[PDB]
């Protein structure tokens, strides 16, 4: 399942 | 604000690309340019433009302003101009409307576009160090995407010395395409193997009338930056990895 | 007993297809002078009048006076297996029930038989204000302007002539001026006119295109819009109804 | 074990493509001399035969007998993802369970593999052995589709005179009703229609069906359509390295 690029920083 | 352009064919190509993945959009004009940067209704893709002010004849932007567009409306009025026309875009009093000509040589168009109110925000873009980055042909990157979407709704991308390859698994079957360094140019520094959503990946190559060549670079945990190259600027595209 | 040749027929297929869409069935009356035809949309909104002329027919003849209801889409199926390059001959018996048509190219031969139905004024004037453009501009501007909205405004000055929108999207205007270079923009003028039409009718007209390089738009106010598109051997024209 | 190469993948593309409408499932079956797949479509009215030998494929080898089950469509999709200039290579197992295929840029790029899960076909045979035909034409593909194409939108059927006086197909419909005639005719090559005649034939047949029949067009730039009365019409297309072929019943 998909994840936010607030997952990665952002 | 007034900016003029020689070729009215290359802003209709942005807002191509773009339109379908962002609705609405600020964008900021500047003394530098008209950039734009925004993300997609689910937060999963980010979109950033820049259109330097060497690619405009006469342009002047005094102070900084922020256009608030529906993309659509703008591309639906960028098709009324022919491909060999010249635009010009002005907004003089209010930032209620931006005012379009077309002209050629000879006659001359003009449109208004009805703004909007967006809000202002920063999603800040940390720059880096991406362990494998690919430069090719845009119209294979297009053409694998277009071709791997018909068989799934995921690809992961792997990239070694084995060279870099999309896979696929879906209900019809499975595969893989691969490239290598032969034009196709690559460097890792070390390799990496993420996921990705090819609904996304398939509206990023809606710019690829924009630029012959494509860039994706990748790092583990960081998401994918496609980037494509023109004159004067650059449209780039960020997404998550699953 | 009527009998009438064309030498390509193409040009009977891109009459029908600019036609169709707007009147579904009609007369065709033919006499010795031609073959004409007058009819309305569904909406009584605007009117069609066709006229090819007995000089565009190699050895025609129509005896005596008849009218020919046909449903055009019928027609039009049946001509599209026609090749452009092949001699069209149109043939009906003193009855009659059924219209034959011959396609001949020298040499594979078809010929066909479309059924027939039973199917039941234009005040001449000189208006205020004309152009002629190229017709290729005219559709353009009228596609262009559909995109945006459902009616166009048209105003006629020496500023020149004037198309203008206002939609949701926002609003546009396009201005052509009197230019002299088949390309060139003629305008004649007695006195300034300003009327508002449907979109959706111009556009309609506007496929008629390809019967035609120059097109002419007269108007007058209070008085139905004139679309016309000359040909080597008559004419088609629109009157439209403005809002 | 089965290994067998093409110089390229566009023929087989628009072999499936003509294919894939009137057949959903088809064994290939192969063989020391090619492969070949028999089918019939839903409605057992229409009968496709198709043959790629040996001579088509570089280094070609099929050791034992083998039927290979598949989706047509599956097939296509994953067939699509080759260029037309590409180097495709099939293979399968001795399960088998899955087919392989391998596009190669072979000039020399990128490589793709791909695999296509098979699916169990009944092996049912179907009898049109063959026969000396009365009336045979042979005509530009082209003209083929576009007379059928048109056709089509005036009826569901054409009826078919073969005679000393050339070949001509008839309607009749709502709209009204006619016929194109094709006489015998030789262009000095491609253009030309030639027929040969023992006897006279007239028979009808469906238009949804040769319409289908007219997506072979890009396999070959000549048809032939041959008939006797009471017999399934023989509409064939003829390959370098072999055919594809259509019977279809008359009404």
């Amino acid at each position: 399942i998909q994840g936010s690029l607030m997952d990665v920083g952002m | 604000l007034e900016a003029r352009f020689q070729q009215a064919a290359l802003l209709k190509k942005l807002l191509d690309a773009i339109k379908e993945l962002v609705t609405d959009a600020n964008f900021d004009c500047n003394d530098n340019g008209i950039s734009l940067q925004a993300m997609d209704s689910s937060h999963v893709a980010l979109v950033s433009m820049l259109i330097k002010s060497d690619g405009f004849e006469p342009y002047r932007c005094d102070r900084n302003i922020a256009l608030g567009i529906n993309l659509n409306a703008l591309s639906k009025v960028l098709r009324c101009a022919q491909n060999e026309d010249l635009v010009t875009l002005k907004a003089e009093d209010t930032p209620e409307v931006l005012n379009l000509v077309f002209e050629s040589e000879d006659r001359i168009s003009d449109y208004d576009v009805k703004l909007m109110d967006i809000d202002q925000e920063h999603l800040g873009i940390p720059d880096i160090e991406y362990d494998a980055t690919i430069t090719m042909p845009a119209a294979e990157f297009q053409r694998i995407t277009r071709d791997l979407l018909t068989l799934s709704d995921s690809v992961t991308i792997n990239a070694s010395k084995e060279g870099v390859r999309f896979s696929c698994k879906g209900d019809i079957g499975n595969g893989s395409t691969t490239l290598k360094q032969h034009s196709i140019e690559i460097s890792l520094t070390q390799a990496v193997t993420l996921t990705f959503s090819l609904k996304y990946l398939a509206q990023f190559t809606k710019a690829t009338p924009l630029a012959t060549r494509v860039t994706l670079s990748m790092s583990n945990d960081v998401p994918l930056l496609v980037e494509y190259k023109m004159e004067s600027g650059f449209l780039r595209f960020y997404l998550a990895p699953k």
